[PDB]
C-alpha cells in the first residue's frame, strides 16, 4: 500500500510536469509560425517596393531616350 | 494618443482640405488664430487627434499641403483659416501637372515627393502613437491623382503598419470638361486598390445632382459641392474626434468595414439635404438609406451591403435609434449580405454639426459602387480605344501595357464585387 | 493563506473589474483610499478577506489584481477614478495601440510586447502569497484584447503556474450590446486556444443582462455599467465563499470538483435572483424557496439558452443572506420533485450547496435593491451549448466566404488556425451531445 501511495503522487506530479510542457512546446511553435509567416509577409513587401521602384526607373529612363531630337 | 497625420495634394485636394479644417475647427472651438474659445470640455478630450499641442494653449492641424503649381498655395495662405496652417508645411513646386497622371506621378511630382516624405516624417516624430494618414485629393486632376497616389505608395513603404484613408473624388462630365479625366481617374484606382486601407468615394456626379436637383441650384459651384464634401468629412471622422461609448480608431474602421482587401472603396452619405427654402430620427433612418443622400453615384438597391456603418449626430432617443435601425434593416433585408451576420452597426454622438440639431452619416460598403467604376471604365474605353490624347502620357515615360493593366484591373474590381453581389449563405 | 489573484484583461474585463472591486470594497468596509476602520490586524493576516485584499504596514488594503490593456484610455480612467489610489502604479498595466478587434494582434503582434511583462507583475503578486489557490480572468470574447491576449495570458500562465487553478469570466459577444463583425472569429479562436487551459468558464451572454437589466429593472436602454454591476453580484456571490469566513461555504476547490464532471464540459450557466427594482421590492419580501426556484427559470439565465430542453449534469447553489438550512433543504428538496428538471442519469447526486450570512451589498448607485436573501445557481447543462451552436454558425457564414480572414493573416496567422479552432468547436457540439445521451 505505501509502494501504490507513493506511485500516485510520483504519477500526478508527472501529470503537471506534461502538462506544462505541452503548453511550453505548442506555444514555442505557435511564435515561430507566426514570425517565419509575417516574416513572409514583409518580405513580399520587400519585393513590391523593389519591383515599383524598379518600374518607377524605367519609366524615367523612356523618357530620357525619348528627349534626343 | 491617436494620432492622424493629413495630407491634402492638388487644387481639389487643398478647397475641400481646407474646408474640413473650415469645420471640425468650428466643432472643436478653435479659432483662425489657434485658440480655444469652446464651452463643453469634450471639444478637447481627442484634440490630439488632428492638432498638435503648441506653446501658449496654441492648437495646430496636422496638416500637410501640397500642389505642384505654386498659387494654390497662397489661396489657402488667404483662406479663412490659412493662418492656422503651419507654414514649414507648405510643399509646392512651380509648374502644375496640366491634368498629366504621368507629370504628378513619375516625373515632376516625382521630384517634389521626398520634400513631402520630409514633412511627413517630422510630424510623424511628434506622434506618441501614430495612428495613420489621411489624404483628401481629385483623381481627375493631375497632382492630387498621380501625386497624391504615388504619395500614398511612398509613405505605405516607410510606414508598412499604418492605416492609409483616403478621401478620393472622381471626376463627372458635369463638372468639368477636362478630357484626360478617365486616364486620371482610371491610373489613381489601379494604385488605390493596392496601396490604401480604406477610400471614401466622392463623386462629383453625385454632388452636382444633389446639388442641382435636391439642393435647388441650377448654378452649382465648388463651393455648394464642398458643402456637402465639408459634412460628410465631418461626419464620417466624428467618431475619431470625439469620445463616447465606442472608442474606435481607423484600423478598427477598417477591420469591421472591409471584408476583403480590395473591396475598401466606400459610399458616404448624409441626412438630412434640405433646400434653404422648405425633423424625426425615422425620418433620419429612410433618407440616410436613400440613394438621394448618396455622395456615389450609385443606387444601393442596385446590389447588396457586405457593411454599413451609421453615425448619429445630435441629442435624441437612443432607444428610438436602435428600434428605427432594426426596422430600416429588417425592411431591406434583401439589400444586405446574409453572409457578414450583423454587419449594420450604428455610433451616436451627442455634439451636433454646426446648423442642425440631428446629423446623420452613412459609410457604406456596397457591391453597387461597381456602378461608379463602370462608368469610368465605359469613358476610359472610349478615349483609348483610339489612343485619344495617349501621347501626353507616352512623352512623359510610360507604356500603353500600364493602362491596360489599370483598366483590367479596374474591370477586376467590378467583377469581384458582382461576384460577392450574388454570393449565397448556402 | 488560499490567496486568488484576478486578472482583467481588455476593456470589458477592466470595466467589469471596476464594479467587482467596488463592490468587494463594500462588502469588506474598504474606503476609497484603502484603509479598512474594521481591520485590527495592521499590516497583515489570516483574515478570508486577506484572499482578495493584501495590507501594507500603513493599513491600505490592496487588490490583488493586475489590469492589463493594450490601449490606456480605459485604464486611464481607473488611475484618475476614485478608486485611483486603491491600486497600485505597478498593477495597472497599459500600451498604446490597441489590438483593433484583432485576435492575431492580441495575441501575436501587439501582445508580445506587453506580455513578459504581464507575468512579471503577475509574479510580483504571486511572491507575496503563501499559498495562492488560482487566477480569476475576466476578459471579453469580442475584443482584440479580451480574446487574442487572454489567449496568450492563459498558455503562459500554464507553462508558469502549471495545472494552478484558472477561472474565466467571458463576455459572450450580442448584438444588442455594442458588437463588431469579427467578433464571432475572436469568440472561436480564444475559446479553442483557452479551451485545454481553463479549468471553468463562466460565459455571460451580453444579450442576456441587456434583457433582464431592461425588463427585471425597467431600464429603457441599458448601459455597461448597468450590465457590470449585475455581473458583479455573481462574482461576488461565487467568490463570497473566499472572502468571507464561515462554517457552510464553497472553496474554489471544492467549486471546481462538484461542477465540472469533465475537463471540456467546464461551461456553466449561472443565475442570479432575486433581480428587482426598488419599486418592486417595496413592501414585496421574497424567500427562499422563490429564489431557488426562480433559479431554473430559463429568463433569468446569464446566458440565453433552454435549461428544459438539456439536461443539468451538477447544480451548485451560493445562498447569502438570511438563509436558514431547513428553508435550503426543502426548497432544493422540491426541486428534485420537478419532473420538469431533468438531470442526467449518471448524476445520482448532482447539488452543491452553500451559505455565507453576509447579506447582499448594493452599490450607492446601482439599480438593483438592497435585499436580505440572494442565491446565485451554477448549473453545468446541455442546454449551454445553444450558446456555441449559434455562435458556431455566425463563423460558419463569415469563413465559408473568408470574410475579414485577410485582417488575421496579415498578422502571421494561417487559415488552418481557423478551421482547427472551428473543428474544436465541432467536437465541443458533439461532446455535449454525448453527455447528455442516457446510459446502456
Ligand atoms: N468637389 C470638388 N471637385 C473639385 C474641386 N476642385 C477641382 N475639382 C475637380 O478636380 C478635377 C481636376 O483636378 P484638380 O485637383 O483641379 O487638378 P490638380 O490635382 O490640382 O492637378 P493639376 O491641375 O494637373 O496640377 C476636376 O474634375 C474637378 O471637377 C473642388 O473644390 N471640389
Ligand atoms: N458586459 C460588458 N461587456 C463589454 C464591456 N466592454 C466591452 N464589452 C464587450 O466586449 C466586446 C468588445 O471588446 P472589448 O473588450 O471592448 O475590446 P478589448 O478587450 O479592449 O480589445 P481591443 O480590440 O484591442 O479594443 C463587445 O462585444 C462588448 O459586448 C463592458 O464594460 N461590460
Ligand atoms: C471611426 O469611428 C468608427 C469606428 C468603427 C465603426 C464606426 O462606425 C460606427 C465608426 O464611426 C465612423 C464601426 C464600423 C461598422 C462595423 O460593422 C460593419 C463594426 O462592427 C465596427 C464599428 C465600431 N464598433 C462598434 C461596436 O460600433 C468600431 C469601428
Ligand atoms: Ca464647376
Ligand atoms: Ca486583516
Ligand atoms: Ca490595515
Ligand atoms: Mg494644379
Ligand atoms: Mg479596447
Ligand atoms: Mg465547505
Amino acid at each position: 500500500k505505501r509502494e501504490h501511495e507513493r506511485e500516485v503522487i510520483q504519477k500526478a506530479i508527472e501529470e503537471n510536469n506534461n502538462f506544462i510542457k505541452m503548453a511550453k512546446e505548442k506555444l514555442a511553435q505557435k511564435m515561430e509560425s507566426n514570425k517565419e509567416n509575417r516574416e513572409a509577409h514583409l518580405a513580399a513587401m520587400l519585393e513590391r517596393l523593389q519591383e515599383k521602384d524598379k518600374h518607377a526607373e524605367e519609366v524615367r529612363k523612356n523618357k530620357e531616350l525619348k528627349e534626343e531630337a | 494618443m491617436r494620432e492622424i497625420v493629413h495630407i491634402q495634394a492638388g487644387q481639389c485636394g487643398n478647397q475641400i482640405g481646407a474646408k474640413f479644417w473650415e469645420v471640425i475647427s468650428d466643432e472643436h472651438g478653435i479659432d483662425p488664430t489657434g485658440s480655444y474659445h469652446g464651452d463643453s470640455d469634450l471639444q478637447l478630450e481627442r484634440i490630439n487627434v488632428y492638432y498638435n499641442e503648441a506653446t501658449g494653449n496654441k492648437y495646430v492641424p496636422r496638416a500637410i499641403l501640397v500642389d505642384l503649381e505654386p498659387g494654390t498655395m497662397d489661396s489657402v495662405r488667404s483662406g479663412p483659416f490659412g493662418q492656422i496652417f503651419r507654414p514649414d508645411n507648405f510643399v509646392f513646386g512651380q509648374s502644375g501637372a496640366g491634368n498629366n497622371w504621368a507629370k504628378g506621378h513619375y516625373t515632376e511630382g516625382a521630384e517634389l515627393v521626398d520634400s513631402v516624405l520630409d514633412v511627413v516624417r517630422k510630424e510623424s516624430e511628434s506622434c506618441d502613437c501614430l495612428q495613420g494618414f489621411q489624404l483628401t485629393h481629385s483623381l481627375g486632376g493631375g497632382t492630387g491623382s498621380g501625386m497624391g497616389t504615388l504619395l500614398i505608395s511612398k509613405i505605405r513603404e516607410e510606414y508598412p503598419d499604418r492605416i492609409m484613408n483616403t478621401f478620393s473624388v472622381m471626376p463627372s462630365p458635369k463638372v468639368s470638361d477636362t478630357v484626360v479625366e478617365p486616364y486620371n481617374a482610371t491610373l489613381s484606382v489601379h494604385q488605390l486598390v493596392e496601396n490604401t486601407d480604406e477610400t471614401y468615394c466622392i463623386d462629383n456626379e453625385a454632388l452636382y445632382d444633389i446639388c442641382f436637383r435636391t439642393l435647388k441650384l441650377t448654378t452649382p459651384t465648388y463651393g455648394d459641392l464642398n458643402h456637402l464634401v465639408s459634412a460628410t468629412m465631418s461626419g464620417v471622422t466624428t467618431c475619431l474626434r470625439f469620445p463616447g461609448q465606442l472608442n474606435a480608431d481607423l484600423r478598427k474602421l477598417a477591420v469591421n468595414m472591409v471584408p476583403f482587401p480590395r473591396l475598401h472603396f466606400f459610399m458616404p452619405g448624409f441626412a438630412p439635404l434640405t433646400s434653404r427654402g422648405s425633423l424625426t430620427v425615422p425620418e433620419l433612418t429612410q433618407q440616410m438609406f436613400d440613394s438621394k443622400n448618396m455622395m456615389a453615384a450609385c443606387d444601393p438597391r442596385h446590389g447588396r451591403y457586405l457593411t454599413v456603418a451609421a453615425i448619429f449626430r445630435g441629442r435624441m432617443s437612443m432607444k428610438e435609434v436602435d428600434e428605427q435601425m432594426l426596422n430600416v434593416q429588417n425592411k431591406n433585408s434583401s439589400y444586405f449580405v446574409e453572409w457578414i451576420p450583423n454587419n449594420v452597426k450604428t455610433a451616436v454622438c451627442d455634439i451636433p454639426p454646426r446648423g442642425l440639431k440631428m446629423s446623420a452619416t452613412f459609410i457604406g460598403n456596397s457591391t453597387a459602387i461597381q456602378e461608379l467604376f463602370k462608368r469610368i471604365s465605359e469613358q476610359f474605353t472610349a478615349m483609348f480605344r483610339r489612343k485619344a490624347f495617349l501621347h501626353w502620357y507616352t512623352g512623359e515615360g510610360m507604356d500603353e501595357m500600364e493602362f491596360t493593366e489599370a483598366e483590367s484591373n479596374m474591370n477586376d474590381l467590378v467583377s469581384e464585387y458582382q461576384q460577392y453581389q450574388d454570393a449565397t449563405a448556402d | 493563506m488560499r490567496e486568488c489573484i484576478s486578472i482583467h484583461v481588455g476593456q470589458a474585463g477592466v470595466q467589469i473589474g471596476n464594479a467587482c472591486w467596488e463592490l468587494y470594497c463594500l462588502e469588506h468596509g474598504i474606503q476609497p483610499d484603502g484603509q479598512m476602520p474594521s481591520d485590527k490586524t495592521i499590516g497583515g493576516g489570516d483574515d478570508s478577506f486577506n484572499t482578495f485584499f493584501s495590507e501594507t504596514g500603513a493599513g491600505k488594503h490592496v487588490p490583488r489584481a493586475v489590469f492589463v490593456d493594450l490601449e490606456p484610455t480605459v485604464i486611464d480612467e481607473v488611475r484618475t477614478g476614485t478608486y485611483r489610489q486603491l491600486f497600485h502604479p505597478e498593477q495597472l498595466i497599459t500600451g498604446k495601440e490597441d489590438a483593433a478587434n484583432n485576435y492575431a494582434r492580441g495575441h501575436y503582434t501587439i501582445g508580445k510586447e506587453i506580455i513578459d511583462l504581464v507575468l512579471d507583475r503577475i509574479r510580483k503578486l504571486a511572491d507575496q502569497c503563501t499559498g495562492l489557490q488560482g487566477f480569476l480572468v475576466f476578459h471579453s470574447f469580442g475584443g482584440g484584447t479580451g480574446s487574442g491576449f487572454t489567449s496568450l495570458l492563459m498558455e503562459r500562465l500554464s507553462v508558469d503556474y502549471g495545472k494552478k487553478s484558472k477561472l474565466e469570466f467571458s463576455i459572450y459577444p450580442a448584438p444588442q450590446v455594442s458588437t463588431a463583425v469579427v467578433e464571432p472569429y475572436n469568440s472561436i479562436l480564444t475559446t479553442h486556444t483557452t479551451l485545454e487551459h481553463s479549468d471553468c468558464a463562466f460565459m455571460v451572454d451580453n444579450e442576456a443582462i441587456y434583457d433582464i437589466c431592461r425588463r427585471n429593472l425597467d431600464i429603457e436602454r441599458p448601459t455597461y455599467t448597468n450590465l457590470n454591476r449585475l455581473i458583479s453580484q455573481i462574482v461576488s456571490s461565487i467568490t463570497a465563499s473566499l472572502r468571507f469566513d464561515g462554517a457552510l461555504n464553497v472553496d474554489l476547490t471544492e467549486f471546481q470538483t462538484n461542477l465540472v464532471p469533465y475537463p471540456r464540459i467546464h461551461f456553466p450557466l449561472a443565475t442570479y435572483a432575486p433581480v428587482i427594482s426598488a419599486e418592486k421590492a417595496y413592501h414585496e419580501q421574497l424567500s427562499v424557496a422563490e429564489i431557488t426556484n426562480a433559479c431554473f427559470e430559463p429568463a433569468n439565465q446569464m446566458v440565453k439558452c433552454d435549461p428544459r430542453h438539456g439536461k443539468y449534469m451538477a447544480c451548485c447553489l451560493l445562498y447569502r443572506g438570511d438563509v436558514v438550512p431547513k428553508d435550503v433543504n426543502a426548497a432544493i428538496a422540491t426541486i428534485k420533485t420537478k419532473r420538469s428538471i431533468q438531470f442526467v442519469d449518471w448524476c445520482p447526486t448532482g447539488f452543491k450547496v452553500g451559505i455565507n450570512y453576509q447579506p447582499p451589498t448594493v452599490v450607492p448607485g446601482g439599480d438593483l435593491a438592497k435585499v436580505q436573501r440572494a442565491v446565485c445557481m451554477l448549473s453545468n447543462t446541455t442546454a449551454i451549448a445553444e450558446a456555441w451552436a449559434r455562435l458556431d454558425h455566425k463563423f460558419d457564414l463569415m469563413y465559408a466566404k473568408r470574410a475579414f480572414v485577410h485582417w488575421y493573416v496579415g498578422e502571421g496567422m494561417e487559415e488552418g488556425e481557423f478551421s482547427e479552432a472551428r473543428e474544436d468547436m465541432a467536437a465541443l457540439e458533439k461532446d455535449y451531445e454525448e453527455v447528455g445521451v442516457d446510459s446502456v
